[PDB]
């Protein structure tokens, strides 16, 4: 009847975001973050020795691959007959290294390739990478499983003896282009010996070959000094004892 | 800068146990404050409203003057005293001339009693609902702050510099997380309890205030303005006919007087 | 602090299945209380509102006093009895003098029926909506407490300190986290079920209360005050007109009378 | 308890892909219900309000009886039929005397049309806004339940015994959580879409309801009560003045009358 | 089912950088929509209210008819035309007869101007405040979807079967977490920025709407009906006194006139 | 995409310690703005309201004109001055002739003073509550954003190439998580402090504004309109009775005068 | 003024709870749990993979040590001149392994020891440890650093060839003692290695010695049929290549 027309009505006031839900979202995001970062830290710590070992292995592989690439580039620049297999640290002379039946000699190109690759491998090993990771060079022998075992063994042994003879025989062309220090290095870094049997190749003719295979120190070796020995200076020229005229 | 490093060193230097203790103590104090300033106050208000409603219902059959004096003497509390005064102003006394004096025969309502004994004045402001409806959020925030600070302590103590220290570091960090979560869990439990008690108290307060205002409204009848307007309309309609009848009767009396005068002459 | 460590060993010593069991039981108790005090109550309110609306529609074409008696006898629940009494005060009965007595010829509305059969008094207070609208938040908070406390238990059990027993510790952690999420998922499911039920019930209750108040409002016509004022304005104008006409008529009658007196003389 | 383990193995035995499909189906059913019961009805309400507004604007220049009949014929929907009936009760017809008859010359408003064509009765009840405004929360809760269910399925099958079992369990847990989160992401996208559609629809419904009530309010001028009061005040002043003037005129007429009588005698 | 298998396998292969890109694009679209539909409109509305208020205050000391014509011209070519028409209807013009002409000497308010220039019509509906108060939540939902999906992708790709690939797994997982975090931070930053902007703009809009409605209210004084009622009561009392005095004066004049008549006879 | 990488490089080029510094500084700036624009202003409002309440209580026993002049001089703030002007024009002055000039013998209230000295007018708009009630959420959101940004910086700069680079990246990530914890703790602390202060201030403002408006309401009594209507009804009835009595007295005096004239003749 | 004081009230619809921060918090709870579970499970799994690798290395070392110990015990049981060094996986001859200038065949005791150690090698390889880890045997020759380098290489290589004959000579007791399967296993097992010159203490009696060492599989080594070269069945007798008047 006499009601107040000017009665005011408070506006519908949007109600705010409850503080709990945003704070709780913050807390749960923080907890997720904490668990993630704790996992990262814990995994990094438990595998840190493994990570350091793997980094060392990768560095050794990279250094060895760089040395092999330098050696194969030098071979390509100098003599095409020298082919270097960087996959498994192998030096091959396929065409030059073919061996006929019951003979332990090689043609002229094989001798040229050997006496050309020896100084290159020497100067590669003389570098810091070589002085840090290069061990002595092992001469590879291959024999078949057919016929008399000892005949093949003797053939391979004579092949290895003839190889080192060609490296270190008097009147050889290598001796005319060498110094005493290089000869001593060849004596230190080369040993002759080793036979093997394999069936990864389709032809028995491939077994009649000579191959150079260098091998490197282990990660825990680090060039033990006691293993190294010394040799006296050369007093007389070496003479091969194999029967050249046959 | 270095100032951030310094304050981070200072903050994380406290023992992890002191954070749940601080959270529990402060949340308990806020809960005690809620109990004192809100819950006990609401219980008192509800009980007083029930007592007032019982008092009002007992004068339903009393005379208007007696009812008015009983209600005046009954309402002794600043908010309800002022509310009663304003409501009594809203009441319209109807006077009839009895025994040569103006006596109240009827008191009429012109406003509902809830307009003066309102929820805001009788419940909301006394209970400080504009603050206490936000107390649970404050308690949860205090718990979350304690949890964050305990996480800072635990994370700062986490430093597995060796592969063999990883498991121990993880275990200690999970323990510190447990401390922080303890603080948060206590705070959230207290917040839920406070929400339950507060909302139930509001519901009961509003219900009993409605009973109180309904008791007050039932004492006095509304609608006096329309009755007055109908009375005025009736008076005008009767006044036209009264004027006509008075004129006609005056004419008849004049005719009689002049006829008598002529006979006398 | 020894007290805090004692509190932690007390909290973490409980069997981990008891946390989700407690969450489920308390949430189910809250749900059953909601069903009994809110849902069934709201259904009863809606059913009663429908029946009252049918009863009101049955007296649309009845006499005003017959309607008034029917509505008085119909409304007997305390809140609707009070609402009816107040609404009947708001009704204005228009009287006419018929056959020597004053008879109610029309009953006029001065206020909407919703002012007395309000949503508050008939729905919100009987349903205690001021509490139950906050129940889903309470349920979700209970689930959150269960999650926090189950995570605390899982973190407490996680202390292998030996590579052999790491698997058992992880199994126990997974079990405790599973319990925590079971409790939380049940609490959230109950909260959304409660929200669905109580919002649907409140919408239906308002809809049928509106139908009830519309049925009541269609019985009586408003606008009687402006009709009274227009009548008063018309009466004042016709009162001036009647005053001038009565003066002229009295003058003419006096002229006739004194001419008659002169003829007698 | 064995009951808890039994219900856990029952719950976690369901195929993980069935959790997202259950969530997606239930969310889609809720969305279809929202489209049918809220969005389509809101669009129909808006279109009908526009049509009603255009019809109202076409009778702005019509006679009061003509436009009154037009408005009565226009409103046939039950809620709008009742709203029109009550609003027409609130209209005050001013009658004048033409050719010895009482006819309507002007219809006045005593209340805004929004008092009867209210937002509640015309929009909120038809759209069940009391229920549908809480739907996005229900949808998001269902998504949360789905994600928690997928996490529980993953955790219950987790086998931390061996590193291979650890890896397989992690992949299975992540796959289950990813299924559950597909369901949850569908639920959240649906909640966003429902929020936008609902809020835009309710805003446009209010806008065109306001246009409708403005069209109605423009037909009838308010302020009739104050005009009546001013008229009554003016009539009272003029009645006092006319009483004085008529008394003086009567005295002068009596003087002339008795002067003529004296001359005749 | 096969369709769900295809859906999971196609969601698993999603390249992680695309999720933050999609989140940022959608959030930027929402922000541009917010700027265009809310912020610029609110700035224009605040400027319009300011200009209206300056116009209203410039006719504070003008003649009432000049005020009316100025306000009608101010509002007639605007969306506030009907609100002004209704408010002007609520304006009661008091007339006095000056120089034989009926002239407006004063204009009286019967209603606050805010009952016609409401927040809803002037601010809320034009700005779509019903929806835009939910936009920060919408952006937060987009953020959680994108971030949860990104974290799931990162975890699914994190599968170290050997210790040696732990470093790579950590690195890739950190990249994926970075993508997910970028999405979340952009979404939440937009949410907070939108909240800040729209709350500030709505507060300014309400402030200047209050200034506008207060400027309208300052023009015309209220309380005319009580003055009219006081005038009517005074007139009734003074009319009783006037009737008594007129009767006494008529008696005295009649006595003197009859004494003169007797002397003449 | 290259765009995503460029954005990441730009965002993460900042130093890690700047994110916590920025969070703390921005939060502290928001807190200082809250203190300056809300808390100090609210303290001024509350203190002024208490002073005005004391002043109003000091004029309880003063003359109505003295009270009016005192209250007019009291209110000088723009919103307060406007509220007083509107309330005063809602006050009805009752005039009596004592003894040759109109004197205000009583002042009657037709509206509650809260209708003009309202919370919206006097607290909500000056305090900018429409903005500041959303500030704590903004603060917490900035804490979250800081967490995400700092973690992005940590993740983007993670270097896995070298074991010591891995260790440094891990240390930086841990430091960044600690920074995020500190920023969030500070932000939530400020948010709850702001909530506490703001809600306490708003509760006290409403309390003391209620006391102020109750003090204003105590000065003036309502219900004058029903008194005027009752006076009019009594005057109408007494006017009918006095008309009959005056007719009787006039006819008796006319008879006496006619008898005297006849006797003189 | 003409309004009614008994009007409708409570015109305030309840605002809906803002859901999206709730969903953020709950999903982030799920993610926090996921990250915690992933952290614990990943830490456990990685620790167990490190410990499983360490235990594999330790078990392989223990198997190698056990095989060496049982082989040395068998050698002591057979005859007392066998010198076995488990520290470097080598078996040497203390006194019977000496050689003089221009000599290539062991004395009677040396031949007896060489023939006696072959069945011991066969038994060691036949055991589970031999199946699991035993690699082929290489033969290393040692000679002083003095004299002609080619002469010393030829002498050591001749010693190796004569040893291989004595292992596989038809006239030697081993051929008439072993069977076809044992002969095939000997062909698989015994291989010829290189020649070393580890000269120390100026003791020419001990510097010119020959001893057989044993290699073993690594943990990461893979056994495949490609490396398993199968000698054909013996179709004819084998005669040694160096004749006695040499
Ligand atoms: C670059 C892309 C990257 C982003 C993509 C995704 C974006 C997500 C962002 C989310 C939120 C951002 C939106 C903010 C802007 C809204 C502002 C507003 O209030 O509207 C302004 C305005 C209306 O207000 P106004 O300014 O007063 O209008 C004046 C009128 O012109 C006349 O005045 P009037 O008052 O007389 O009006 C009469 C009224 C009366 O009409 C009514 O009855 C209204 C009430 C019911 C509305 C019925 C329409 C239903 C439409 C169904 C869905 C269509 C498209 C769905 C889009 C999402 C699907 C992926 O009519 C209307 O107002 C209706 C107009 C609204 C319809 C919009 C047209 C359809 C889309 C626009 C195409 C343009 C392309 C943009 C991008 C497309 C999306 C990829 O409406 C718009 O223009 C809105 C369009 C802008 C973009 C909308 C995108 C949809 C948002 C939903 C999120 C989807 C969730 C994920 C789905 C997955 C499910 C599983
Ligand atoms: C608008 C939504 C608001 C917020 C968004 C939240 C983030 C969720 C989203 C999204 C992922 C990014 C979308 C894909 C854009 C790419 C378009 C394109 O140019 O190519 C089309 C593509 C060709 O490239 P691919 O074959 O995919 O190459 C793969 C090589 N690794 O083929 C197509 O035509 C369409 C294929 C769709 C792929 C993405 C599907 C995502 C759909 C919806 C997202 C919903 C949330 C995800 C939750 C996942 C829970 C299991
Ligand atoms: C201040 C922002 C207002 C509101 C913010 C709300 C949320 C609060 C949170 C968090 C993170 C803030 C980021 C850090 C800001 C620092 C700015 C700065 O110092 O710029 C200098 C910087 C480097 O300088 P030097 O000293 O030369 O660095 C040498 C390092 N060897 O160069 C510059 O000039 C500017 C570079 C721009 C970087 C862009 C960062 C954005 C800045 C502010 C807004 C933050 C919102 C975060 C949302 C993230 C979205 C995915
Ligand atoms: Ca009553
Ligand atoms: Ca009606
Ligand atoms: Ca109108
Ligand atoms: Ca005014
Ligand atoms: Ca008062």
């Amino acid at each position: 009847m006499f009601g107040n027309a000017f009665g005011v009505k408070k506006r519908r006031s949007d109600e705010a975001e409850k503080p709990f839900w945003i704070s709780y979202a913050d807390l749960m995001t923080a907890m997720m973050v904490l668990f993630l970062v704790v996992m990262v830290a814990s995994l990094s710590s438990v595998t840190q020795r493994i990570q350091r070992a793997e980094q060392g292995e990768k560095a050794r592989g990279q250094d060895i691959s760089r040395l092999c690439e330098r050696l194969e580039l030098h071979a390509r620049n100098v003599n095409k007959n020298i082919v270097v297999d960087c996959h498994d640290n192998r030096i091959s002379f396929g065409e030059a290294g073919r061996f006929a039946h019951n003979q332990f000699f090689l043609n002229a190109e094989g001798q040229k390739a050997l006496q050309d690759v020896v100084p290159l491998v020497l100067e590669a090993s003389n570098s810091e990478e070589g002085k840090k990771w290069f061990k002595q060079i092992v001469i590879e022998g291959f024999t078949d499983t057919d016929g008399s075992y000892l005949y093949n063994l003797h053939l391979s042994l004579q092949r290895s003896e003839w190889v080192m003879c060609s490296l270190l025989d008097s009147r050889s062309p290598l001796q005319k282009n060498i110094s005493a220090e290089q000869q001593l290095q060849i004596r230190k870094l080369f040993l002759a010996g080793g036979v093997s049997f394999n069936n990864a190749k389709e032809s028995k003719e491939a077994s009649r070959r000579v191959e150079l295979r260098m091998q490197f120190f282990g990660l825990k070796d680090k060039r033990d000094k006691a293993d190294e020995v010394d040799f006296p200076p050369v007093v007389n020229k070496e003479v091969c004892q194999l029967v050249m005229p046959l | 800068m270095s100032w951030l490093n310094s304050i981070l060193v200072t903050l994380t230097s406290v023992e992890p146990y002191k954070v749940p203790v601080t959270v529990i103590v402060t949340v308990t104090f806020a809960f005690v404050c809620f109990i004192f300033f809100y819950l006990l106050r609401s219980i008192r208000i509800i009980y007083g409203l029930k007592k007032y409603t019982r008092s009002i219902n007992s004068i339903e059959k009393s005379a208007p003057e007696v009812q008015l004096e009983h209600l005046k003497s009954l309402f002794q509390r600043s908010e309800l005293k002022h509310a009663w005064n304003e409501f009594e102003e809203s009441l319209h006394s109807q006077y009839e001339l009895e025994n040569g004096e103006e006596k109240i025969v009827r008191i009429r309502a012109t406003a509902p009693s809830a307009s003066f004994f309102s929820e805001q004045q009788l419940v909301d402001i006394p209970l400080n609902t504009e603050f206490f409806k936000h107390l649970p959020g404050i308690l949860t925030g205090m718990g979350i702050i304690g949890t964050f600070y305990g996480l800072m302590i635990g994370l700062n103590h986490f430093d597995p510099s060796t592969p063999e220290q990883v498991s121990s570091s993880v275990n200690n960090l999970l323990r510190d997380v447990l401390y922080a979560f303890l603080g948060s869990a206590f705070a959230i439990f207290a917040s839920i309890l406070v929400t339950w008690l507060e909302k139930l108290s509001i519901a009961k307060s509003y219900k009993y205030l409605e009973k109180f205002t309904a008791a007050l409204d039932s004492l006095y009848d509304s609608g006096v303005g329309e009755e007055y307007l109908a009375s005025l309309v009736k008076s005008s309609n009767e006044s036209a006919t009264q004027a006509r009848h008075l004129k006609e009767s005056l004419v008849t009396d004049l005719r009689d007087m002049l006829l008598h005068l002529a006979e006398s002459q």
